[PDB]
């Protein structure tokens, strides 16, 4: 709109938008420790 | 001793009791 006023324009030969940029988020590494003890390991070994 | 590690204590108390009293 502000262009508008200064500038011209012509049809616009395609339409786009605004859109957001991000990384693809996995974060996910899971492993034996994470589900084996997620607990402290001080406390499984008292088990012990 | 954590948040839930709590209860050890009482437990080594108990298996005390338990030696002590039985024979």
């Amino acid at each position: 709109y502000v262009r508008e006023k200064v500038i011209d324009f012509s049809k616009p030969f395609m339409t786009l938008g605004i859109s957001i940029l991000y990384r693809k988020p996995n974060g996910t590494n899971p492993g034996v420790f994470s589900f084996l003890n997620p607990l402290s390991p001080d406390i499984w070994m008292y088990v012990l | 001793v954590q948040n839930i590690g709590g209860i050890f204590i009482v437990l080594a108390a108990g298996l005390v009791l338990s030696v002590f009293v039985a024979v």
